[PDB]
């Protein structure tokens, strides 16, 4: 031997001392409460409440507003015979081309 | 963003003042609460971003990454508490402090509004990761892995710093809004070519790009479980976010300078999938799968079309979740048998059924299985690449075939077959491990249910 | 509201219901298989009702109930197309699944995971229904991959069997090539039509081109096991007999044919793709029949018969007769499911013996399975008034009367003859003669479940073809006038195959032994395709994956270029700089040289 | 006893009070950027009879 | 129904043929339709009536947000950040509205194809022309702007198109 080294320790099994162990801590009470807080907070709170919050987030992307505006524009344009989509985004009168 | 930044800086003293047996409980509970608070950033506008103040802003691209980071912190806490049972109280608190500092730096990086602050923070993320790897790694190669990771990132990113200060001197501002509104075309000159190279190469090394990726297998194999989870889930997404941010000022030079990177990305995607086909180590297989997916993201960003950006963002989120779940499963297998060899342990389906179910789900999400967000992102990228050119479909099909091949090869080798006779220390799966897998997999399916939240600003 | 949409969606939802109840005490007990069977029966009746609604007035609908997401100008929504194809295929699939589930209640009684088996069967049924009723390409792809992965999970039912694992992986590989084709078609369609739904695709693509149609053809070939991508289907017989009866032969292998049917306007618009489809179907049916006529595993023989029928369907699509293909799909589902159930009964009675060389005497040993198999083989070969008559006879007549490839027509006729031949082989080597099984006779086919399931599938093999043919509206111009010899071609070739195969089988009783011929060796070993094409490409790919990519590039040259050379140069320069002896004379002479250089070279 | 509960569980308020302080600081930063309030061309409007500012 | 506008979403008048039976056999479709109406339609109608009665007791309203027009990028001066911001926001809103217009036209096309069924190639030629025109205009507007599109890029593209048209007209007149 070249050192005064400890031998490699044996692997410790949590089920030996605590057959109904959740694998969080060696202490049974702390292990049980760690399982309880993780499950409750994570699953219940985060998953369920965040999912319903995201589901019912207000339509700030203006999808339905854009649909209503498009409906009004289509109705007005096809009622008056105008093209449904104007070929230019900006006004050629307001655009000044070089000579 | 202060309502999310300050709770992390309060996580730090809480962890350092908590009892010796309550550190994990307190950290997990309050990390979950912070994630729930950060879920409120997903309410974005369709016109512009959320400008909180002069320093921080949130966008449709920044919000999913912030939510992913905040959700990822407690999972890393669970895995770390798995593998650090015998550590001393001070060292446990130091590990939790490193994780908290990494999360804080990542949040500030994603919310930063200037390119220089973004650079400072995304370089500051190196120190906690390097310390974690080189201090709590298991094998000898952790030191070499840390050196490779550090020097690859820094050699990539220093020219980015020089180019950023040059751009500020030239134009007047590094603010993202100003450089977006006041953008001017980048003429075809050698100086512009080298500026483009500096920025793109920094973020490509961060991606990583094929040929500049060996640090990724070295670090991911040799890092502890928390380091492996954070490195693949989030730290690989800094390059993609940066490239999606800086490409505003690099046009139209990107049309001419993207060919070598596109060829590298496609061919290296094929090559890394082939490498996955012949891997004797599970963590290495997962690492090279990560490289292939990030190469696909690089292709999407380089082709740079509105359909490619949405696919890139969706694929980044999906890959983060999937790679984190795969690393967790491999870590449980390793803790069972104390070795990373793939063929050492077999029959884990007849020895551990629920873990076999988790493996099946993770491998199904790893390959593009509809209607998962993985498939959504991959399909958008494939469509954009098809519009770009019509042989990219050949390359993408080859990659998909090899991806399915190696994913199912890993699943069959680890789970199916007959159990190894001499391995009799495989105890039943823990409630902690099962909860970890469930919390990895359920958000992915919920994001599949609601997909517009991870498609970025181009949606 | 019209009850059409409500009843169709209700059938799909009640199919999905028992999956939700898989986390309950009913799933923990032994009533789950009966529960699933009852649900499938109720769904079958509830889907029979809309079939009556359609056959009266020809009502068709599309239901875009749920809007998923809008990619700018492309709207992806959950839409269901309830047309002739859907409302005719749903009740047939539900009926076959009901029969297979009762047969599995009998067959898998000793399996500890019979509940999981039934849950997997129900999931496959749900995914197949999604594929059939899908209205847009994304939903069609969802059903595609769902049935693919369910096939993967059910083929490798016994996880301890390396052959089962290899078969599952092989099926996945071939289906992934098909998926490559499918993704190509989807990408082209979206890029060039701004849509992923059939209505806009048909409206805009007045002349569909080679790239999308070839993508669709490749996907169909991969899913339906045409030539080139065929071997996965015969190898898929590693799973339990109920899986082979329900999934592959009856419902899943017709997914590619169904996909090609759903794009029949585009197929009509193009011609080169039609020629390619005709040639592919002809070569597939010929090759599979030729391999079938000399197999000794009954499941293998039935699998090759299924592949030959799929090739016949592909030929039918290629001659621009999409509706005859669908009719043949239905008839083939019926009688092939019955044949697989009879083969499974024979296998289970002889203690898991699947060799016709060990079967014999079953004509009188097992009466009911004997008569059922005889009826199924008569229907398969095209008996003049059975279920298979109303499809195969018309298909052959249309092939003879069309402007087609002469070689394709010849191969189709030869394939029909070889179909008769292998049906005769199965009957002769399984039921005629003296017993060859082990002496302990455990033969018992008196189970009510097996008897009732075979009874239900037996009435369909006789009467269903007549009803379906006489109820559907005329959707094609009949071939009223044709020469008498061309009118009787199918019967003539069928009888010739019967006679020649019967003579060749009767020659086996002689006390004469001869070494096998080269043709026999070629046909028995599946044409050597699995050997060469499963050893050479895989060996080369796995050798290049390690010698070139991993070792030569990643571990050697990518290391040598950037990180190793830099470290070597820095180490050499560091040694050169730090190698100093600490001599003031030396470095003061260096100072003098530096002073001179600074004075002279700097101005 | 009750004191030991507070002695050990007093760290559970640090994150909530940090969240409250962060919300307060967000309000403080928002109140410093009120230079174009009720002045943009798009959202310019006359004030309601019983209001002073359009937003805080 | 009054939920949508019949002009925006046209439907041709529905002509359902009258039943003319020619046999004494009872109609299973009619019998099953009567059973379905008795067992399902009446209960769902009663439930909906109860729900709508509950709704009418708490009737409240929501409005459609109105945006006024603002000066556009053509009027904005160079590097005038406020005007550029306003013009960019207005341009993005107009882009969203145009996308929804294209979506409406596509929905019309799909519905007409499904409704006509076997005679779609002839009876849907009217909706195909409108879709062709709308798609052409939308492509000319926002065809190749890229991921970082902006009102400035759209204006530059329009200027290039106008210059090309002027050059073509001059060449033709020469
Ligand atoms: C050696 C053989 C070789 O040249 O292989 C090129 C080949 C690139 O792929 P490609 O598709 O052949 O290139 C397309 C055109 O040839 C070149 O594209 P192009 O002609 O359309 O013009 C674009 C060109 C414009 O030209 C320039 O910009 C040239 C100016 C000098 C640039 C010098 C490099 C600066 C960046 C640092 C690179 C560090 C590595 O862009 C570049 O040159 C990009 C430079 C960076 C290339 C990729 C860097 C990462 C390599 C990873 C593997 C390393 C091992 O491979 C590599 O560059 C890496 C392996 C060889 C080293
Ligand atoms: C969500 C569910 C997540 C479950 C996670 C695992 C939970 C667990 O441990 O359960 C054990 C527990 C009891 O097991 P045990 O025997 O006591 O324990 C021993 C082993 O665990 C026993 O292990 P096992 O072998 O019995 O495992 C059961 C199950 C466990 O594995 C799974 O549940 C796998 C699920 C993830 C797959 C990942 C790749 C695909 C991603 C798709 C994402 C869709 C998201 C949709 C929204 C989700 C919202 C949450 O695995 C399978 O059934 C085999 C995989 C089948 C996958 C088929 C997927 C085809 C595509 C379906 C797409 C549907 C949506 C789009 C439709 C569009 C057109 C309308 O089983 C269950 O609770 C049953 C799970 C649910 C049924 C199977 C999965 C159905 C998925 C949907 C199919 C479509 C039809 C509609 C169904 C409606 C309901
Ligand atoms: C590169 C070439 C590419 C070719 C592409 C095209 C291929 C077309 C294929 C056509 C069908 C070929 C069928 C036979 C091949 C498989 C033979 C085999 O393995 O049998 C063992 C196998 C028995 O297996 P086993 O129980 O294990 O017994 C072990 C053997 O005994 C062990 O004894 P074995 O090993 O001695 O048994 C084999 C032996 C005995 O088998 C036979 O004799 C079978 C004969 C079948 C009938 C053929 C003549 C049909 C005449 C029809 C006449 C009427 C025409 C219509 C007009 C009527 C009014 C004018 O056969 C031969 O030696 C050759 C038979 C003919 C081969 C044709 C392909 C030639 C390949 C290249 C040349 C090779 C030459 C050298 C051979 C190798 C070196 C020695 O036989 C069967 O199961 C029955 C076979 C089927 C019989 C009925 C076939 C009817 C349909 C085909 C004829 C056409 C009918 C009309 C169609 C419609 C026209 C419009
Ligand atoms: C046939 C096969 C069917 C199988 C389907 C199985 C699922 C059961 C049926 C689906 C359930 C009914 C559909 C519910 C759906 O509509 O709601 C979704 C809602 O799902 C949630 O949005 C998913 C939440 C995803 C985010 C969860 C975060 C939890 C923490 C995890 C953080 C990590 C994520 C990191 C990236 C962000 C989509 O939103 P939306 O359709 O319009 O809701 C309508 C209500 N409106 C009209 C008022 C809007
Ligand atoms: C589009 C680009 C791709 C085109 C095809 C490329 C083929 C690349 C080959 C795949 C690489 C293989 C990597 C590892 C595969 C899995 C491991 C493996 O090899 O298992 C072998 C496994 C089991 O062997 P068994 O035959 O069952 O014998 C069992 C005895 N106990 O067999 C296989 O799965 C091999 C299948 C590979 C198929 C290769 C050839 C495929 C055919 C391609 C050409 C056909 C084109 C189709 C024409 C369509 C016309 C419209
Ligand atoms: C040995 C050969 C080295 C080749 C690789 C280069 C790495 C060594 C860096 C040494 C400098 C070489 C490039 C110098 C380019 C340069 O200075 O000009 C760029 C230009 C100068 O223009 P002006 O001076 O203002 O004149 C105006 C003209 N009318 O300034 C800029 O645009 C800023 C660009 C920052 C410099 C970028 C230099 C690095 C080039 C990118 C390489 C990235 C390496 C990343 C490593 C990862 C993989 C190994
Ligand atoms: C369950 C039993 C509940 C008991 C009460 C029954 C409730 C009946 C009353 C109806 C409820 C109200 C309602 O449905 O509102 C519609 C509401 C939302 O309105 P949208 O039009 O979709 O808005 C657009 C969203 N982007 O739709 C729904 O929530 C119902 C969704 C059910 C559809 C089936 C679920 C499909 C999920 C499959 C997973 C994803 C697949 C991807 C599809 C791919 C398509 C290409
Ligand atoms: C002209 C201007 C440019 C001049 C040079 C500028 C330097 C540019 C960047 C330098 C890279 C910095 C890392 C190289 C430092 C030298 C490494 C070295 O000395 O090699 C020895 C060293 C082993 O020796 P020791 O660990 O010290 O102890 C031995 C015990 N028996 O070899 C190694 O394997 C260490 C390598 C680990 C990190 C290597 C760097 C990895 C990335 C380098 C290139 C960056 C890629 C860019 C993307
Ligand atoms: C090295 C040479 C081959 C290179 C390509 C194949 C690479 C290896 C296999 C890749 C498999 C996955 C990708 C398959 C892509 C198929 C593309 C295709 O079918 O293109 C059709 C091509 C163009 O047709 P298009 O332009 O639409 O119509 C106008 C008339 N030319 O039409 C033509 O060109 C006319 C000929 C039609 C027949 C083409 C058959 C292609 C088969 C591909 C799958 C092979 C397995």
């Amino acid at each position: 031997i070249r050192l005064q080294e400890d031998p490699d320790p044996e692997d410790e099994n949590l089920y030996e001392k605590n057959p109904d162990s959740h694998g969080y801590d060696k202490d049974p009470i702390v292990d049980l409460w760690n399982m309880r807080v993780v499950f409750f907070f994570g699953f219940s709170i985060v998953l369920v409440l965040g999912s319903t919050f995201v589901a019912y987030l207000p339509d700030y992307r203006m999808q339905e507003w854009a649909r209503r505006e498009a409906e009004r524009l289509v109705k007005y344009r096809e009622a008056n015979g105008l093209p449904l989509m104007e070929s230019n985004c900006f006004d050629p009168n307001k655009i000044q081309l070089p000579e | 963003m202060l309502k999310i930044i300050i709770p992390t800086t309060m996580l730090l003293p809480m962890t350092w003042m908590s009892k010796h047996n309550m550190i994990w409980i307190n950290a997990t509970v309050h990390s979950l609460l912070i994630s729930l608070i950060s879920l409120s950033l997903l309410n974005q506008l369709g016109e512009n971003s959320l400008n909180f103040s002069l320093t921080f802003f949130s966008d449709s691209l920044s919000a999913p990454l912030l939510v992913l980071t905040t959700w990822l912190l407690p999972l890393m806490l669970m895995a770390s508490q798995s593998h650090l049972s015998k550590e001393t109280t001070t060292r446990k608190k130091l590990y939790i402090t490193m994780l908290i500092l990494l999360q804080l730096f990542l949040i500030m990086t994603f919310t930063a509004t200037e390119l220089i602050l973004f650079y400072i923070l995304f370089e500051a993320t190196l120190v906690p990761t390097l310390i974690i790897i080189t201090r709590w790694g298991n094998q000898t190669e952790r030191l070499n892995a840390g050196l490779y990771f550090l020097f690859y990132t820094l050699a990539g990113s220093l020219p980015l710093l020089v180019a950023l200060v040059y751009i500020q001197n030239t134009t007047g501002s590094l603010n993202f809004l100003i450089i977006h509104y006041w953008s001017h075309p980048l003429s075809n000159s050698w100086s512009n070519i080298f500026m483009w190279l500096a920025c793109i190469m920094a973020f490509m090394v961060k991606m990583p790009l094929y040929g500049l990726h060996l640090w990724l297998p070295k670090a991911h194999v040799e890092a502890p479980i928390a380091g492996s989870m954070v490195l693949a889930a989030v730290l690989l997404k800094l390059g993609g976010y940066g490239m999606m941010r800086i490409t505003t000022i690099l046009n139209p030079l990107t049309n001419y300078m993207a060919y070598p990177f596109l060829m590298l990305s496609m061919w290296g995607m094929i090559m890394t999938s082939s490498i996955c086909l012949r891997q004797t180590d599970l963590k290495s297989l997962i690492a090279y799968s990560s490289v292939s997916h990030m190469a696909l993201v690089i292709v999407a960003i380089m082709i740079q079309t509105p359909w490619s950006f949405m696919g890139a963002t969706a694929l980044m989120i999906a890959h983060g979740l999937t790679s984190s779940m795969l690393f967790c499963l491999a870590n449980t297998n390793y803790e069972r048998v104390h070795s990373r060899t793939m063929i050492l342990a077999r029959g884990l389906q007849t020895l551990l059924p629920l873990m076999a179910t988790w493996w099946l789900v993770a491998s199904l999400t790893n390959l593009a299985l509809p209607p998962s967000i993985n498939l959504i992102g991959e399909l958008f990228i494939i469509t954009a690449s098809f519009s770009w050119s019509n042989i990219t479909i050949i390359l993408m099909g080859m990659n998909m075939m090899i991806t399915a091949l190696y994913s199912l090869y890993m699943l069959i080798t680890t789970q199916r077959g007959k159990y190894t006779h001499h391995i009799n220390n495989i105890k039943p799966s823990f409630t902690r491990e099962n909860a970890l897998m469930a919390l990895h997999i359920l958000p992915l399916l919920l994001l599949t249910l609601n997909p517009k939240m991870i498609l970025g600003p181009l949606y | 509201m019209n009850p059409f949409a409500s009843l169709t969606l209700t059938t799909l939802t009640i199919l999905t219901i028992p999956i939700m109840m898989s986390n309950s005490n009913i799933y923990k007990t032994n009533l789950y298989p009966n529960y699933v069977k009852t649900t499938v029966s109720y769904a079958f009746t509830l889907s029979l009702v809309p079939l009556l609604m359609f056959m009266h007035t020809g009502q068709e609908m599309i239901i875009s109930n749920w809007h998923w997401m809008t990619l700018q100008t492309v709207e992806l929504s959950l839409s269901f197309k309830m047309d002739y194809f859907s409302v005719m295929f749903i009740p047939v699939a539900l009926f076959v699944t009901w029969s297979i589930m009762e047969f599995s209640m009998w067959y898998m009684h000793s399996d500890p995971f019979i509940n999981r088996f039934f849950k997997y069967l129900l999931l496959f049924l749900i995914t197949m229904m999604i594929l059939v009723t899908a209205n847009n390409l994304f939903q069609l792809f969802i059903g595609w991959e769902g049935v693919g992965i369910m096939s993967f999970l059910l083929i490798g039912w016994w996880h301890g069997r390396t052959d089962a694992n290899t078969a599952a992986l092989q099926a996945i590989l071939y289906n992934r090539i098909g998926d490559i084709g499918f993704v190509l078609s989807m990408a082209w369609f979206l890029t060039h039509s701004n849509a992923w739904d059939l209505q806009q695709i048909f409206m805009l693509n007045n002349e569909c081109p080679n790239m999308p149609l070839i993508g669709l053809l490749l996907a169909a070939a991969g899913k339906s096991a045409q030539f080139g991508l065929h071997p996965w289907l015969p190898s898929a017989m590693e799973g339990p007999t109920p899986v082979s009866a329900l999934l592959h032969s009856s419902t899943m292998v017709v997914a590619g044919v169904f996909l090609l049917i759903r794009f029949y306007p585009l197929m009509e618009t193009n011609k080169l793709v039609q020629t390619m489809t005709l040639c592919l179907g002809a070569i597939t049916t010929l090759f599979t029949a030729l391999c079938a006529i000399t197999q000794n595993d009954i499941k293998k023989i039935v699998a090759f018969s299924t592949s030959s029928q799929l090739g016949l369907m592909m030929v039918t699509i290629g001659i621009n007769q999409p509706h005859l293909a669908f009719l043949h799909i239905c008839m083939h589902a019926f009688f092939k499911a019955m044949l697989f159930m009879c083969s499974g009964s024979i296998i289970h009675s002889l203690n898991d013996e699947q060799d016709i060389r060990k079967m014999g005497g079953l004509y009188k040993a097992m009466p009911f399975t004997t008569t059922a198999l005889i009826i199924g083989s008569l229907a398969l070969t095209g008996m003049p008034y059975l279920t298979g008559f109303y499809s195969k006879d018309l298909i052959i007549e249309a092939v003879n009367m069309s402007y087609t490839n002469a070689w394709a027509l010849l191969m189709t006729l030869i394939a029909t003859s070889l179909t008769a031949a292998y049906s005769t082989r199965i009957i002769f080597f399984a039921f005629l003669g003296k017993p060859r099984f082990p002496p302990l006779v455990l033969i018992n086919e008196n189970n009510p479940l097996l008897i009732n399931s075979i009874k239900r599938l037996l009435i369909g093999s006789i009467f269903a073809g007549f009803i379906i043919s006489n109820n559907i509206p005329p959707m094609t111009v009949p071939n009223t006038t044709m020469p008498l010899y061309m009118k009787m071609t199918a019967l003539i070739v069928t009888i010739m195959g019967f006679m020649l195969a019967l003579e060749l089988n009767n020659t086996t009783y002689y006390l004469k032994f001869k070494y096998p011929s080269q043709t026999y060796k070629f046909s028995n070993m599946l044409g050597y395709y699995p050997s060469i094409m499963h050893r050479l490409p895989t060996y080369h790919n796995l050798s290049m994956s390690q010698k070139s990519a991993s070792s030569l590039l990643d571990l050697i040259w990518l290391e040598t270029i950037l990180p190793k050379t830099t470290s070597f140069i820095q180490m050499k320069m560091s040694i050169m700089v730090s190698n100093q002896k600490g001599l003031i004379k030396l470095y003061f002479l260096s100072f003098l040289i530096t002073i001179m250089i600074s004075m002279t070279l700097f101005n | 006893n009750v004191l030991q509960i507070v002695r050990d569980h007093w760290v559970h308020i640090l994150v909530p009070v940090g969240f409250v302080f962060g919300c307060y600081l967000d309000r403080r930063s928002d109140e410093k950027l009120t230079a174009f309030r009720n002045k943009s061309l798009l959202f310019k409007r006359e004030l309601r009879p019983n209001e002073e500012v359009t937003w805080k | 129904p009054d939920s949508w506008d019949k002009d925006v979403y046209p439907e041709p008048p529905r002509r359902t043929p009258a039943p003319a039976p020619q046999t004494s056999l009872p109609n299973p479709v009619t019998y099953l339709t009567k059973i379905f109406d008795l067992l399902v339609d009446r209960p769902v109608t009663l439930a909906r009536e109860f729900i709508e009665q509950q709704h009418a007791k708490n009737r409240y309203y929501y409005y459609h947000r109105e945006f006024r027009r603002v000066p556009d990028i053509t009027e904005c001066e160079e590097k005038d950040i406020l005007c550029m911001f306003e013009a960019e926001m207005q341009w993005r809103r107009d882009y969203k509205v145009d996308q929804e217009i294209v979506n409406i036209i596509q929905e019309r096309l799909k519905a007409c194809q499904q409704r006509e069924g076997e005679s779609y190639r002839q009876n849907c030629a009217k909706e195909l022309e409108q879709f062709t025109q709308v798609s052409k205009a939308f492509q000319d507007r926002y065809s190749d702007l890229g991921a970082h599109y902006s009102a400035r890029k759209c204006l530059a593209k329009q200027k290039q198109r106008m210059l090309a048209e002027r050059k073509a007209a001059k060449e033709a007149a020469a």
